[PDB]
RNA sequence: AAACUCCAGUUGACACAAAAUAGACUACGAAAGUGGCUUUAACAUAUCUGAACACACAAUAGCUAAGACCCAAACUGGGAUUAGAUACCCCACUAUGCUUAGCCCUAAACCUCAACAGUUAAAUCAACAAAACUGCUCGCCAGAACACUACGAGCCACAGCUUAAAACUCAAA
């Protein structure tokens, strides 16, 4: 996970951010927000280092990462809740929908699609 | 009719004429239509701005004679 | 039983008049909903029946205040024939 | 000064009083109306009881008590009893909707007290226990 | 019923025909009972109105038509 | 073509939106004053709409406020503070014949 | 606008070296959160 | 304001599940119901508490209870002509809102209309 | 985030208020809490009577704390308050001046259902 | 009538139960379900349809184990009614309704109205119900009864669930 000390998306290209009071960098950190706001820090650190353009979020590469970190969510989320039916049934079919986005980079662009296995280390299966 | 406008806005701003509509009279004209009238003149004369075609039509009737009680 | 008392649900008598401090009173629990409440609360009214309750009340409302607003108005019709021999 | 239903409320300086005494220092008359009988006790204003009468303990018995006439003969009694204990004035706490609710403050007047206040305390849960199945008749 | 004392003075007047009141079942479509198997039906139904009074069509209004009477309408 | 035809356009003579009571302000729940307002005084009972007058969301506001405000320690269940008797009157219910 | 609004807020709030200060600064001070509303939607502040 | 209707029935169209559920189409009769007669009780009951109370302590003697007895005989005689009284001004409405008989005939002049013509 | 800290402390005399309020902002700091301000809502009658730590309590002293935290913190701080025999009720919310009221234009009329029934002849 | 009379009324202290009013609102969730308060986490899919060969869920009742226990309450006992009363009415009380951990996998689980897209014109249209239709796709149906059955198979299910026939019979249903 990124560092707590790590500022808000919204506020970390705010020129003048480096020399405000300690005080303000902590309001404006992780440490001080909602977990979604640490989960926009990872898909925005997940596009860079995938993606070749990292402001298009519409394209099929996007939206894998973009899912992928909802994966992640609700997988932290079962693991602290585990008779969380509603959870466990949002987590089994947004699998389920990235093996179809998966499946059809595979089919459309397999050079994308090998960066994007490895940039989430996702490990491709073939349905029985 | 593009009138509409200019009527909407003198019922809001005096309100309906304490004198009484006569709808048998088929050249009736109202102070709402006699301020449509003199409101359309202006326009005509190359002025634009509507708030200030709007202050300048009820001077023109006040020299007239006209009663214009607005209602705030 | 934690409040304090001789607020809630009390009314004051004028003049002697207990009729007329029970009649406020009675109808300042049935405007609220509380004499219909309690009597409802004696046996328990199933959920599927409590259901069944509302919406039989609902559509009733509705039907009533639409029953209503058109009596009113049509009541100015009422009024003499105009025409009458025509 | 206009009449206020609203009764005064202790720790204000109110100028309503009742044989000199004030709001807070009148008797109480609980009548407890259930459905087939109805209880009434005065207490002080410390909560010290001064009457009690029940239908039952006026010579009614079985279906007798759930009347309005059996809880007027209750209030009467229970009058009388208060009434050789210095009360005059009293304030009226009635819970449940039983046949003897109206009548049981009728006899306390008849028995020659002033009732200068009415509540209702019918308990009224707010969601609590589970009462008792339909009947089917 | 505003206009029914003003409509049958204007037959009369012209040397026609009206019928301002309650029309009773039949008139059109069974004359010949009503009123002999030698009546003669009019050749033209003028409706000043074509509702009746609770807001429907007046019933001569379709009987004119079984009737295949020509009707004017406002 | 012909200048005396209708031309389209909106409703200038449309009548502004009614709004509640409450439009545009801010209901906290320990603002008890406000709360108390649309309460029965002697049942504590919460008015519906059709009594307040307010709009869907502020009477979801005020009734949610109403309930945070209850159990936190600021208001009465079973009875209007009477502190508060002598407020506006904005509700629609007579009691008194 | 955020963050320079945000870093004079800060200078005004509670520290540990402020701390027994702003409490005795409270204890004298009173804060009312109660107003009224009317059927013309004006709002009736209390009388203090 | 009567309550909203929309989306409360079950619809094509409808995604949600249905509010009401009437068991008769909500549509306006050309009718009103009929002046519902009230439940009647017994009366004048406190009235004969206070003679039947002198009777107990008198051994049922008529001579010391006059004044008792002759309220509960007025009362009797005032309930009496009361239901006399309220039964004219019943079906005469001096008191009532509308007649239903009155109010109905009323409705048949302007039907409600379900249908198209 | 941005919490509010409703505080009903038991009566008491200024000095043992003030120390009840510096313990239980402190508490606030440890958890990692940036307090923004302490108010003073005032002393006043409950409105109920509300037993707490083996106590009958009938007046209360209203205050209130603006303070940042992380998530974590809330339930540390729920369980602090549970445990101090001076607070009568205390709890933490999300500070409304943070929910903005979004614009409302106002009431839409709702016309009457229309095309419930069909239209068929009864 | 039986029942209680360490009972009843006032006052005070006092929940592993349930959640008036708001709600005349019509919101959330795939459905089942969800209407006291707070906080944390959190409500898939930037075409659509699509698994009965899978996966994950699924009211109430029920099972296994350990707890809680106000009130309600199958069964059972008593009272009363009755020709009888294995009921309806009254009283008492248990399993059970609650929590935790695992099972069971069923409802008139029905808003008996499939998903997605679109239309209101033509013929509007058996009847009733909640007006009539188009495109596309999956699921399902083909006289009644036998039959929510038999057998086989699968299953933590062992008086269970799911899948599910045939013979004889009828001219109807
Ligand atoms: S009408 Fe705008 S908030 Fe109520
Ligand atoms: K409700
Ligand atoms: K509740
Ligand atoms: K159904
Ligand atoms: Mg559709
Ligand atoms: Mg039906
Ligand atoms: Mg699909
Ligand atoms: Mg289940
Ligand atoms: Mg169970
Ligand atoms: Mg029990
Ligand atoms: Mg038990
Ligand atoms: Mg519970
Ligand atoms: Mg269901
Ligand atoms: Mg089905
Ligand atoms: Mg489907
Ligand atoms: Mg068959
Ligand atoms: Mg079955
Ligand atoms: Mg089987
Ligand atoms: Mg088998």
């Amino acid at each position: 996970d990124p560092p707590p000390s790590t500022l808000l998306k919204d506020y970390q290209n705010v020129p003048g951010i480096e020399k405000v009071d300690d005080v303000v960098k902590r309001l404006l950190s992780l440490e001080m927000a909602n977990k979604k706001e640490m989960l926009k820090i990872k898909q925005e650190q997940f596009m860079k280092k995938i993606v070749a353009n990292p402001e298009d979020t519409r394209s099929l590469e996007a939206r894998i990462i973009a899912l992928s970190v909802k994966i992640r969510s609700y997988e932290e989320h079962l693991e602290k809740h585990r008779k969380d039916k509603a959870h466990k049934r949002y987590l089994l079919m947004s699998i389920d929908q990235r093996k179809k986005m998966l499946k059809n980079l595979r089919n459309t662009n397999y050079d994308v699609f090998e960066k994007i296995c490895w940039g989430l280390g996702i490990e491709y299966t073939f349905p029985p | 009719y593009h009138e509409d406008r200019i009527r909407a806005k003198f019922y809001s701003v005096y309100g309906s004429g304490q004198r009484a509509f006569d709808l048998f009279n088929p050249n009736f004209k109202s102070t709402c239509q006699r301020f449509v009238e003199k409101y359309t003149e202006l326009q005509k004369l190359g002025e634009t701005d509507e708030e200030k075609l709007f202050v300048e039509t009820g001077k023109a009737l006040l020299a007239e004679g006209v009663i214009l009680r607005r209602v705030g | 039983a934690k409040h304090l008392k001789f607020i809630a649900r009390t009314v004051m008598v004028q003049e002697g008049n207990v009729e007329s401090a029970y009649r406020t009173l009675n109808r300042i629990l049935t405007m609220d909903g509380l004499i219909e409440d309690i009597k409802h609360r004696r046996y328990y009214e199933k959920p599927c029946r409590r259901r069944q309750r509302e919406s039989y009340e609902r559509c009733r409302r509705i039907y009533n205040m639409e029953m209503a607003r058109k009596i009113n108005f049509l009541m100015r019709k009422n009024r003499a024939d105009p025409w009458q021999g025509c | 000064t206009k009449f206020s239903i609203y009764p005064p409320i202790p720790g204000e300086e109110s100028s309503l009083r009742w044989a000199g005494k004030k709001f807070e220092e009148i008797p109480i008359a609980h009548i407890k109306a259930s459905h087939n009988n109805t209880q009434i006790q005065v207490v002080s204003a410390s909560n010290e009881p001064l009457a009690f009468a029940s239908c039952g303990t006026e010579g009614f018995r079985n279906a007798k008590k759930g009347t309005g006439i059996a809880a007027q003969t209750a209030g009467i009694a229970a009058a009388a009893r208060a009434k050789q204990k210095g009360v005059i004035h009293i304030r009226v706490v009635v819970k449940g909707l039983g046949p003897g609710r109206l009548s049981a403050m009728h006899g306390l007047i008849m028995g020659g007290l002033e009732v200068i206040s009415i509540t209702d305390n019918t308990p009224i849960p707010h969601x609590g226990c589970r009462p008792r199945k339909a009947r089917k008749l | 019923r505003q206009f029914s004392y003003l409509i049958e003075n204007m037959a009369r007047d012209c040397g026609e025909y009206a019928h301002t009141r309650y029309f009773r079942g039949g008139m059109l479509t069974n004359a010949r009972l009503l009123f002999g198997p030698t009546v003669r039906l009019p050749d033209l139904i003028i409706f000043l109105h074509t509702l009746n009074n609770i807001f429907e069509p007046h019933v001569a209004v379709r009987d004119a038509a079984k009737m295949n009477i020509p009707t004017v309408g406002i | 073509s012909n200048e005396d035809l209708p031309i389209s356009m909106e409703n200038p003579y449309k009548e502004p939106l009614k709004k509640c009571i409450l439009c545009g302000k801010h209901v906290d729940y320990k603002n008890v004053q406000l709360l108390s307002q649309f309460v029965s005084p002697f049942t504590g009972c919460i008015y519906g709409r059709h009594i307040t007058g307010l709009c869907g969301k502020k009477q979801k506001e005020i009734t949610k406020a109403i309930k945070r405000a209850q159990i936190m320690g600021f208001m009465p269940v079973t009875y209007k503070d009477p502190a508060y008797l002598k407020d506006p009157k904005v509700c629609n219910i007579r009691y008194r014949e | 606008r955020e963050v320079l609004q945000l870093q004079e807020e800060v200078k005004n709030f509670i520290t540990r070296e402020n701390l027994e200060a702003r409490v005795e600064a409270a204890l004298d001070s009173r804060k009312n959160y109660n107003w009224a509303i009317t059927r013309e939607g004006l709002v009736v502040r209390p009388q203090r | 304001a009567t309550p909203s209707l929309r989306g409360r029935l079950a619809r094509f169209g409808n995604p949600r599940k249905p509010v009401l559920k009437p068991n008769k189409p909500l549509i306006l009769a050309n009718r009103v119901g009929e002046r519902r007669r009230e439940k009647g009780e017994a009366t004048c009951i406190t009235e004969m508490s206070v003679m039947m109370a002198c009777w107990k302590q008198n051994e049922f003697r008529d001579d010391a209870c006059r004044k008792e007895i002759q309220g509960f005989l007025d009362c009797a005689a005032r309930a009496q002509e009361a239901r006399k009284m309220r039964s004219i001004q019943e079906t005469l409405g001096e008191s009532g809102s509308l007649l239903p008989n009155k109010l109905n005939k009323l409705l048949q002049r302007f039907p409600n209309k379900p249908y198209l013509s | 985030p941005r919490y509010e800290l409703a505080l009903i402390l038991k009566a008491m005399q200024r000095p043992e208020t003030a120390a009840t309020l510096k313990r239980t902002i402190e508490a606030l700091m440890d958890r990692g809490a940036i307090v923004r301000d302490l108010e003073n809502l005032g002393e006043r009658a409950l409105p109920y009577r509300i037993s707490a730590h083996s106590q009958q309590h009938n007046r209360g002293g209203y205050f209130l704390v603006d303070f940042y935290a992380p998530t974590a913190a809330v339930e540390s701080m729920v369980e602090h308050l549970s445990r101090d025999i001076d607070v009568i009720r205390g709890n933490i919310v999300k500070h409304p001046l943070t929910q903005e009221l979004k614009e409302c234009e106002g009431i839409v009329p709702v016309p009457l259902a229309e095309k419930l029934y069909s239209t068929k002849k009864r």
